[PDB]
């Protein structure tokens, strides 16, 4: 599934429920500090993933 | 003797009153994060 | 009885200690509910109730007065606080357009006082009456009707106690010493170069008294190859800026500017005119008397045995600056760890003094 | 730092997890390298140990003397 | 399709005031009133629910808060049903979010029918009100 930047355009909840990785200079989204244990998931939007460079987030889908 | 006894129950109650108050704040912080 | 007291005190101590913590978290949530507020600069003031702003968050805006606002203090390039939606003037901050913390490195006071470096005493004396007195007392120069002094020049090799004299004049005034790297004043964008000089001058008046110390005036000034065009126009733009503010309507009063140059002959003759640099101090090699006063001070603050001989070291030393005396202390100290001591002794001192002599003239 | 995206207020400060060093300086943290790559350099080794290493260890000894120590 | 939803003055005033300070983080509350037959929705009062610092959500509705305000309302003599909900949502006024559609679908099954009132506070300073 190629994604090298992954918007989900204001899916909003909240603790959490936005879970969006953007890797682009403009907008730095870090989901750091070790584990979030998930079955499959960051968040929704055809684009669960963790770009080409990973701000933690150990590799769903 | 009396003075000590009457004080002491009120002090036990005031710990609970704070425990609500801090409980509420913690909830608030969670929505914000 | 006995039981009831032991709980009561301890429970009284607990409730207070918990309470301070809980209120702090509740004040925290309050502070967080607040909403952002966009920063701009006033481009020019259009009226008394309409202003033109170049936003530092957006495009160009017309913004208005709020309540109880300062209406005659908003000038070109002062940083201002504007509301997110209201778009009216919420606050005025001091002018800033360049970091203050790396393009300007600040040393509040000086590292050393101005009578602890003693044996540079002549140079101490004539820096003290040119720089300190107009800052402290602008009134005497106004009352006579003469100009306060403009610029002062330090010349000679760096670390002849050159650096000392510059740090030291600032301490006594309680000025901020502000070291500016001249190359960094070399941005390759439109007016960045203009911007940086101006901002230091503006900040010098806000945070007054202050020393703006400009190190090397041959990366932004100097006489160049021949002053043609090879990339000698970047250098020409920088110098032109210095010359225009000094000569013009702008002036130096609680902004003192200090130039530093390896040798003074290398500087443009405009800079050599009065009305740029009136004071021109030279830094020579000290006297034997001068060396003597500097050594006694230097060796004083270092712990040493009664059998130490100041008299012997001074005699061996000729052409020594503050730095050379400092080397003799540290060199001896290598021999003093070696000789298994916790203090400096004549044996350590002689060897050290001869080695520092040998390495140089 | 953690700043809210719809409220514009600083909720928290973090440590660095990804911040630049200003990439153009090269880092080798405590490479294991010995005085036994090269022999025969004894005198220079001695000189070097006094210049940096002996002060570093006997910072205290230099403090008791009262003396300035060499940073380069 | 066509319904004249009747807004009380006090509901309006309190919605514009709150909504203007509340942005850029979304704010919601509950609308009180009555259905009368059909063709008519009367809104009588409105009260705020809490803010959340990244915007209100279906996950943020809290039934205990809404409940405790109504029960206390009753002993003045304010006895109304819920007829809907208000939300700020900048850049919504003729469009709805997919989250907001789904949110409305849960709410209207509890009521008989329900309005999603979306107020925009940006063009409420331009000599017009958008609602």
């Amino acid at each position: 599934h190629p994604l090298q930047v992954a918007r989900c355009t204001k899916i909003i909840k909240g603790e959490d429920a936005k879970y969006v990785i953007n890797l682009k200079q403009i907008a730095k989204f870090v989901v750091g500090l070790g584990e979030r244990v998930s079955p499959t998931d960051i968040e929704e939007g055809m684009r669960v993933g963790v770009d080409r460079s990973k701000y933690n987030i150990e590799l769903p889908l | 003797i009396r003075i000590f006894r009457s004080e002491l129950q009120r002090l036990s109650h005031e710990n609970n009153v704070m425990l609500e108050k801090i409980k509420d704040n913690k909830e608030k912080i969670k929505n914000n994060r | 009885h006995r039981r009831y007291d032991d709980q009561l005190k301890q429970r009284r101590q607990n409730i207070r200690d918990l309470e301070k913590l809980y209120d702090k978290t509740e004040n925290d949530i309050k502070a967080l509910q607040s909403i952002g507020q966009l920063i701009g600069e006033v481009m020019k003031e259009l009226s008394e109730e309409k202003y033109i702003v170049k936003a530092s968050s957006g495009p160009r805006y017309i913004v208005g007065v709020r309540n109880s606002v300062d209406r005659s203090k908003l000038k070109k390039g002062v940083r201002v606080t504007l509301d997110i939606t209201t778009l009216t003037i919420m606050r005025i901050l001091p002018r800033e357009t360049d970091p203050l913390v790396y393009n300007m490195t600040s040393f509040e006071q000086g590292e050393i006082t101005f009578d602890g470096i003693g044996g540079l005493t002549e140079q101490i004396r004539e820096l003290r009456e040119v720089i300190e007195l107009p800052l402290k007392n602008p009134e005497i120069f106004q009352r006579v009707g003469i100009k306060p002094p403009k610029g002062v020049l330090l010349y000679g090799p760096p670390g002849t106690g050159k650096t000392l004299l510059a740090k030291a004049v600032a301490a006594t005034i309680g000025a901020n010493f502000i070291f500016s790297p001249a190359s960094g004043i070399v941005d390759k964008y439109i007016g960045e170069s203009a911007r940086i000089i101006r901002e230091m001058f503006a900040y010098a008046k806000e945070h007054e008294p202050c020393i703006i110390f400009m190190d090397e005036v041959d990366a932004i000034g100097g006489r160049r190859f021949s002053e043609g065009t090879s990339a000698d126009r970047e250098i020409q733009r920088t110098l032109m800026e210095l010359l225009t503010q000094m000569d013009g309507f702008d002036n130096l009063g609680q902004t003192k500017i200090i130039m530093a140059t390896n040798r003074p002959d290398t500087l443009d003759p405009a800079l050599l005119r009065p009305g740029r640099l009136d004071r021109k101090v030279e830094i020579p090699l000290p006297n034997e008397a001068g060396r003597l006063e500097i050594f006694k001070i230097h060796t004083a603050k270092v712990k040493k045995t009664g059998e130490f001989d100041f008299e012997a070291a001074v005699k061996m030393s000729d052409g020594f600056n503050g730095a050379d005396i400092r080397n003799c202390a540290t060199e001896a100290g290598f021999f003093a760890i070696r000789d298994d001591r916790d203090h400096i002794n004549p044996d350590d001192l002689m060897k050290a003094v001869r080695k520092v002599a040998e390495v140089k003239k | 730092v953690g700043v809210n995206k719809d409220s514009y207020l600083i909720l928290d400060t973090l440590p660095s997890e990804f911040d630049s060093r200003v990439k153009a300086m090269e880092v080798d943290e405590k490479p294991t390298e010995t005085y036994s790559d090269v022999g025969g350099l004894d005198k220079q080794i001695e000189e070097l140990v006094e210049a940096i290493v002996l002060p570093m260890k006997r910072a205290d000894k230099f403090k008791d003397m009262g003396i300035r120590a060499p940073k380069g | 399709t066509k319904e004249t939803v009747y807004i009380s003055s006090i509901a309006l005033l309190k919605m514009l005031k709150h909504g203007r300070a509340g942005v850029p983080m979304e704010v919601m509350g509950l609308m009180l009133g009555e259905f009368v037959d059909d063709y008519t929705v009367n809104v009588v009062d409105v009260f705020a629910m809490p803010q959340s610092g990244t915007g209100v959500s279906v996950e943020a509705v809290d039934d205990v808060f809404q409940a405790k305000m109504m029960d206390m309302l009753k002993q003045t003599g304010r006895d109304q049903m819920v007829v809907g909900w208000y939300h700020s949502h900048p850049g919504f006024g003729c469009w709805l979010s997919s989250v907001d559609v789904n949110t409305q679908k849960s709410f209207e099954q509890l009521n008989s029918r329900a309005v999603a009132v979306v107020v925009d506070p940006i063009q409420s300073v331009k000599g017009k009100v958008v609602i």
